[PDB]
């Protein structure tokens, strides 16, 4: 969702040991402003695809429902 | 034809070639790495082995793998003269620590299952 | 330009192989059989270069499996019977190839399982 | 010809007239999914899980059962064939229960596989589900009745395979079940194998319960000995442990399946083994030794005497290798007393033909037969699978069979002529129906039991039976190469020992009584040591503590056909190959090693070191023992028979007995199978029902 | 459709279809096939002979500007006549695009080193040379990079056992590192996991 | 747990124990299983 | 010195085993009532040649080819082998 | 249910235990050899019978989704109790 998220890259003009060190502050610093940015605009949902074959179901749909406990089988196996 | 790139030599004969001078680098180097490393073995003892490895490889007639096994050689060469080896990669030639193992079917028989 | 080598392909002596495990050892080649417990064939289609089987035994401890080969879980895929010899020959081991066993095409029918004077009629379904 | 033309997908296919929409999508590479579907089964058309879609057709037919019409264009990935098959699915899966954990079909599922590769992802089912009461059919199959999918394969191979039937389903709708409906064992020789037809974990393997996942298991294709056929199986081990036997398709031989003895017997060799050389002791116990010490002794004996002193009998699980590699140690010593257990004739040609000891017709030519005459045997027990080939030929191809002994129950219906030899000879006489049959037969078959060839008057039967072929290919004249005449055989190293020119039977030992016996697991209890002199040294090689391990001086513990590779030739002529699956236990030794070693300590040391050296030498002996499947072969009956009539023994008025009258005589013959405590599971319950 | 599944995007697929052509168009002599994945990756099969021109035109080129190599490694096929699989990375910053190179060799066939086009090359190529045996011809210093000092064989090979051969320990007789053949108190487990029926359609192979 | 106590079990053990390492009383490996291969034993009667 | 047995390694449909054949056809029975104690073994080789095996006290053996030979040739050969000759 | 061996050696629940000869049991010197003293398969013997009325019951193992996945039993058979495959409760029918 990087598309979605505003911060700036610093860039260095002398391409020593210094300005690199300062681009690695101010990269601390854009991390910080793209944390708060994640902070204010988290979603609700679900955390993992909604599809069986790929991730594994819920455990309590595994101790129910037939399908959920083969597909949690095949996918641990 | 069989339509095939060289590596180096053309033939057998500067494959040959390229042999000698590796064996005599390696035959120069030998009493220099007894000395450097402090190893407990003689010369001659490091100039038979040294014999030995290239008698492994002698029944080879491709001149491509020929070639490749000089390359490998002047590596390990080079890994020797610069000390990027230490003292248990040169002993490893030796198989001290290895307990002989007999070629004869009775022994075979007498101690496992393995041809 | 070329040189024409006229030997045989061989590349035992670059592969770092230790002696033993290349004149003791004999591989198979073969497609694999189907698995009984299942009507699937995706697992028939490929051949397969196998290493023969070697000791295991017991560790003192804790009872595991311990082996001494170190070609024991060493399996090789291809496409055809020639690519797997071809790659064996050139690797210096001695092999064994089983041709490829097909389940031969059948005549089912089902009206059969009603004839009016043969025995394949059924008695129940 | 007379093929048309359909389409799977847009490609263009040429069928033969019958073929099913399922066979047409198999000839391009794609798999129908299936559940009731078995091609060697009945079409049965229950399960539904083969719905596809035809082009420009309302309505999804049922590949397994619809033939092909021409034109026709098969779409096997369109949205409505996927609907079907998702549908069928969720109906499958809505009463199934929720076992996979504990379920041993896990791993090698076919309900899961396809749930996973044609089903949905999850369930929309809100109520309670069914659970239907367990069964118990025997000790053998294991019953959970909650997991079946009513797919009627179980039903199906035991009414058209074994020829029993005792399985069927009672009630209708969801409460309909399969079973017997009375407590009833299913036994059969055959039974076990419902478990591998069984697509669900509803029949299982009970020795095998909770053992072992099938991701786990490293499989090993090798052949089976407890019999003569020769059926291909597959073993399974893990971390060096024969966890179970399967079947391993061969067309030829055995096809999908094997005998109960073959699948249930691993478990005897886990007891009773031999791990270490034995010695007398100064009290006459045997004791604990060393290779070394057991081989010096042998070879001091050997060293001893020479020639008729010394002789050998090979046993019933013996490979090639060890039989040539014995028959040379002894050869240098200029003994010639190399004997089997089993009794072939020796009169006439003997073992100079091959055909004269062969199932010339082999497994296969059953089918074409339209008459076949049984002499003295009991297929049903002595050759499980060739029995199940004579039953599909009787089912398919209204083969006429006849047969001579006691009236045993085969699994189908045949003629009983009686159980008198003398019917032999009013067959060669011409002086009964039976031999105007066997006339107006074209491609008759006559089958002669290597066990009715165990008694005085063996060679007087096999000389009768000849007559009858000669009679019959006079007649009828020389239909091309067809063999009408047939050994069937019971022991899986008799073959290649006639083959290696060993003696058959043990008379020489007793017209000769040696110093030195050698016993290559010779466990028939042929010979005693009442045969025998006194101070008689005896010498056994084996992997079992059986019959012949007690009474011998020296033992010396030799591999079991798990933990070698080697020869085995089958009753049709066939050489075949086992592979290492896991290695011998303790110190014991490949057999054609163990001989070898003893050359070398006896000074006569044998030139071969290796095992392709020693196949080399069979190759010198025989070359058709490294002709790893050729089953082809010269015949010689002509010759054979010329020979066979210069000698005229009469027959015993006593009738032709199989030694296995009923099933209980199965389970228990050879040594392994003596040992496993499965067999006696089955012994007990076929002998008391309880 | 919408949710769980990948969305694709068929304005880069149509520009990295065109560049493919391109490039074929350019270079007849040594490309031998062009290909766009479904998910937008574009890569190119060339003759090995032409290993140098290929990314020379493409590093130098001024509608290509592909300056920098993001990583170059190779893959083993035994089933294959020719084993190994050259498989070259490129990244244009000018144009915002990726690019993949594949050439293939067998054990005793060389390949022209890249080190004059890309400098970053001088370790990859060494990386190939330790892990798969396949020797660059004209490298600058070609030795090992991974591997122990006097290591035989190459790793990363199919048929080099996942344990190798030796294994090292510490002798107190001669009062140092030793190397002797592998023994494993357990050994590895096999596992067989392939499913017996198909997955994919749309992969399926002819019945040959 | 004085406010907020677990749940019995008659299992739990009643008594702490801590690191033992070092100790007599320290954990030692075993196999759990049985033995895999049964011998033959020979008869304890002489055979002449 | 003292023969025990006797080995004819012929091949199925090569030529070169053609004559082999015709004596089996024709006159391997009379030499069977003539030695009927004596074990003759006919077994069948692979593409490459026919075979004669003779074994003798002792394990010694010596084998003869018999490619291309007529009746007549492996009948002198034969009889050459059960007489003390050769 | 411990029960101690002709040497001393406690037995497992799992019945292992080292024979006289065994040289393994010098591991246990100066040492001990763990056993666990709950021995599960008579703690599930310990347990009574349900008894419910109906033909078909279900188990889960308690807790709810703590437990172990749903199955269904059948009681048809009289002389038997109906046994879970997970949790080893038994349950039945009123009978006489
Ligand atoms: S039969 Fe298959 S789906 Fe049913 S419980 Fe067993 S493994 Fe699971
Ligand atoms: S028991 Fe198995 S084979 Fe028989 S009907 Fe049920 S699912 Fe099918
Ligand atoms: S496989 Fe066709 S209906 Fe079952
Ligand atoms: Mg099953
Ligand atoms: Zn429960």
């Amino acid at each position: 969702v990087y598309d979605q998220v505003e911060f700036d890259v610093p860039i260095g003009s002398r391409g020593d040991c210094y300005d690199r060190y300062l681009c690695r502050v101010e990269e601390m610093r854009q991390s910080l402003r793209i944390i708060s940015q994640c902070l204010n605009k988290m979603p609700p949902g679900e955390i993992k695809v909604d599809d069986a074959k790929v991730s594994p179901p819920k455990r309590a749909e595994m101790k129910t429902s037939m399908e959920s406990l083969i597909h949690h089988f095949k996918l641990y196996t | 034809g069989t339509s095939v790139k060289p590596i180096f030599s053309r033939d057998m004969n500067e494959a040959k070639r390229r042999v000698r001078e590796l064996y005599r680098a390696w035959y120069r180097e030998v009493p220099n790495t007894v000395h450097l490393f402090q190893l407990d073995i003689s010369v001659k003892q490091g100039r038979d082995k040294v014999r030995e490895m290239f008698m492994k490889n002698a029944h080879v007639t491709d001149p491509r793998v020929v070639d490749l096994l000089v390359i490998k050689g002047k590596m390990e060469l080079e890994e020797t003269i610069n000390v990027w080896k230490q003292r248990t990669h040169i002993m490893r030639f030796f198989h001290e620590t290895e307990a002989p193992r007999p070629t004869d079917f009775l022994s075979k028989f007498y101690v496992g299952h393995d041809p | 330009q070329l040189i024409a080598v006229d030997e045989k392909l061989d590349i035992t002596t670059l592969t770092g192989v230790p002696e033993e495990h290349i004149k003791t050892r004999k591989v198979r080649i073969f497609v694999p059989a189907r698995n009984n417990m299942q009507s699937g064939v995706n697992n028939t289609k490929k051949w397969k270069m196998e290493f023969d089987t070697r000791e295991r035994w017991e560790n003192p401890l804790m009872g595991w499996s311990s082996t001494a080969d170190p070609l024991s879980n060493l399996v090789l895929t291809f496409s055809t019977k020639e690519d797997a010899v071809a790659f064996a020959e050139k690797n210096g081991w001695s092999f064994d190839v089983e041709e490829r066993k097909v389940p031969k095409p059948k005549s089912k029918s089902y009206g059969a399982n009603f004839s009016w004077n043969k025995r394949t009629r059924v008695s129940t379904k | 010809s007379n093929l048309i033309e359909v389409f799977v997908d847009g490609q263009s296919v040429m069928v033969e007239p019958g073929t099913t929409v399922l066979q047409a999508c198999e000839k391009v590479g794609m798999q129908i999914p299936r559940f009731c579907y078995h091609e060697r089964l009945s079409v049965a058309g229950n399960c539904r899980m083969c719905l596809v879609e035809i082009e420009k057709a309302p309505k999804v037919v049922a590949a397994c059962a619809m033939p092909v019409m021409k034109g026709w264009n098969i779409l096997t990935n369109s949205e409505k064939s996927k609907k079907a098959r998702e549908g069928v699915m969720e109906f499958l899966l809505a009463n199934h229960p929720l076992d996979c954990p504990i379920c041993d079909q896990g791993g090698e599922c076919d309900l899961q596989d396809q749930s996973m590769m044609f089903g949905s992802d999850r369930s929309r089912f809100l109520e309670g589900k069914r659970a239907v009461e367990d069964k118990n059919i025997g000790p053998l199959v294991k019953t959970i009745m909650t997991r079946c999918i009513q797919c009627t394969r179980c039903i199906r191979f035991a009414s058209e395979i074994a020829g029993v039937d005792d399985l069927g389903t009672t009630g209708r709708g969801n409460d309909m079940q399969v079973g017997t409906y009375i407590e009833k064992m299913f036994m059969s020789e055959l039974s076990g194998n419902i478990i591998d037809i069984c697509p669900v974990g509803a029949l299982t393997s009970k020795p095998y319960a909770f053992t072992a996942r099938p991701w786990e298991t490293r499989k090993t294709e090798s052949i089976d000995v407890m019999d003569a056929v020769g059926s291909n199986i597959v073993v399974s081990t893990r971390t060096g442990e024969v966890m179970r036997i399967l079947p391993r398709m061969h067309e030829d031989i055995n096809e999908e399946w094997i005998s109960d003895k073959t699948r249930f017997a691993y478990d005897g060799l886990k007891r009773q083994r031999l791990t270490q050389p034995m010695i007398r002791n100064e009290k006459g116990l045997l004791t604990y030794t060393t290779w070394e010490d057991a081989l010096s002794r042998v070879a001091g004996m050997l060293q001893s005497f020479q020639g008729n002193d010394v002789a050998a009998i090979a046993g019933g699980l013996v490979d090639a290798e060890a039989l040539v590699a014995l028959k040379d140690l002894l050869n240098r010593v200029d003994s010639d007393s190399l004997c089997t257990e089993e009794v072939f004739p020796t009169a006439g040609a003997g073992t100079d033909l091959r055909s004269n000891y062969l199932l010339n017709t082999t497994i296969a030519g059953v089918e074409e037969a339209d008459v076949i005459l049984l002499v003295g045997t009991n297929p049903r027990f002595e050759a499980p699978l060739f029995n199940a080939r004579i039953r599909k030929s009787w089912l398919h191809n209204d083969l006429k069979v006849a047969l001579i002994g006691s009236p045993v129950d085969l699994t189908y219906r045949y003629d009983h002529l009686g159980d008198s030899p003398k019917i032999l000879q009013d067959i060669a006489s011409g002086n009964h129906p039976f031999s105007q049959i066997l006339k107006e037969a074209k491609k008759p078959m006559v089958v002669l039991g290597s066990s009715a060839l165990q008694r005085s008057d063996g060679t007087a039967i096999l000389a009768a039976v000849s007559n009858i072929a000669q009679n019959i290919r006079l007649s009828s004249g020389v239909t091309g190469d067809w063999k009408v005449m047939n050994i069937l055989h019971r022991i899986a190293s008799q073959v290649a020992a006639l083959d290696l020119g060993y003696k058959p039977g043990v008379e020489a030992i007793r017209k000769n009584p040696p110093k030195v016996l050698f016993l290559l697991g010779a466990d028939g209890g042929c010979i005693t040591r009442q045969d025998l002199p006194k101070d008689c040294f005896i010498i056994y090689q084996g992997h079992h503590g059986d019959v012949g391990a007690p009474m011998a001086d020296v033992i010396l513990p030799g591999a079991a056909y798990t933990e070698k590779s080697a020869t085995y030739v089958n009753t049709e002529g066939r050489a075949q190959q086992t592979k290492v699956a896991v290695t011998p236990p303790g110190l014991a030794r490949e057999d054609w090693k163990i001989i070898r070693a003893l050359s070398e300590i006896a000074g006569m040391t044998l030139p071969y070191d290796t095992l392709d050296q020693v196949r080399s030498r069979l190759e010198e002996v025989s070359p058709n023992l490294v002709r790893y499947d050729d089953v082809e072969g010269a015949n010689y009956f002509q010759q054979a028979n010329e020979l066979s009539k210069l000698v005229n023994q009469q027959l015993l008025a006593d009738p032709l007995v199989p030694p296995q009258l009923t099933i209980k005589d199965f389970y228990m013959t050879d040594s392994i199978s003596r040992a496993s405590q499965t067999m006696a599971k089955c012994v007990k319950a076929v002998t008391e029902g309880i | 459709t919408r949710p769980t599944i990948r969305p694709r995007n068929d304005v880069v697929h149509k520009q990295l279809s065109a560049f493919g052509q391109y490039v074929a168009e350019i270079l007849p002599k040594y490309v031998q096939q062009v290909q766009v994945s479904c998910f937008n990756e574009l890569e190119i099969f060339i003759h090995p002979d032409g290993v140098i021109p290929v990314l020379t035109f493409l590093r130098d080129h001024t509608n290509a500007q592909f300056k920098s190599l993001a990583d170059l490694t190779a893959v083993d096929v035994p089933t294959r006549q020719n084993r190994f699989e050259i498989v070259y990375n490129l990244l244009s910053l000018r144009f915002n695009s990726r690019i993949r190179v594949k050439t293939y060799t067998d054990e005793l066939t060389p390949i022209e080193s890249s080190v004059t086009v890309y400098k970053a090359a001088n370790w990859y190529e060494r990386e190939i040379w330790d892990m798969f045996g396949v020797f660059f011809a004209n490298h600058p210093d070609l030795r090992r990079i991974l591997t122990d000092y006097g290591f035989e064989g190459h790793p990363f090979r199919k048929d080099f056992p996942l344990s190798g051969y030796v294994e090292l320990r510490y002798d107190d007789e001669v009062k140092r590192v030793v190397a002797e053949p592998v023994e494993l108190a357990q050994e590895f487990r096999k596992f067989d996991l392939n499913s017996p029926w198909e997955a994919f359609p749309a992969y399926r192979q002819p019945p040959e | 747990p004085t406010t907020k106590p677990p749940t019995a079990r008659k299992y739990i053990w009643t008594n702490h124990k801590f690191n033992v390492s070092g100790t007599p009383q320290q954990y030692v490996p075993y196999s759990t299983t049985r033995k895999k291969i049964q011998e033959w034993v020979p008869p304890s009667t002489p055979y002449k | 010195l003292g023969l025990r047995e006797i080995r004819i390694h012929l091949c199925q449909r090569s030529p070169g085993s053609q004559g082999v054949r015709d004596f089996i056809e024709k006159r391997y029975v009379e030499l069977k009532k003539a030695n009927p104690d004596l074990p003759i073994l006919i077994r069948e080789c692979s593409d490459v040649q026919p075979k004669l095996w003779a074994r003798y006290a002792f394990g010694q053996e010596k084998n003869v080819s018999l490619n291309n030979f007529s009746a007549d040739q492996v009948t002198r050969t034969l009889e050459n082998v059960l007489s003390g000759k050769a | 249910g411990v029960r101690t061996s002709p040497t001393g050696e406690k037995v497992t629940h799992t019945g292992q235990a080292y024979d006289d000869g065994d040289y393994r049991r010098v591991r246990f010197s100066d040492r001990q050899k763990e056993v666990n003293e709950n021995f599960a398969i008579d703690l599930i013997a310990e347990q009574p019978v349900s008894e419910v009325g109906s033909r078909v019951i279900s188990c889960d193992g308690g807790g709810g989704a703590l437990g172990h996945p749903r199955v269904y039993i059948n009681l048809d058979k009289e002389t038997k109790t109906g046994t879970c495959g997970y949790c080893g409760l038994q349950f039945r029918q009123p009978h006489h």
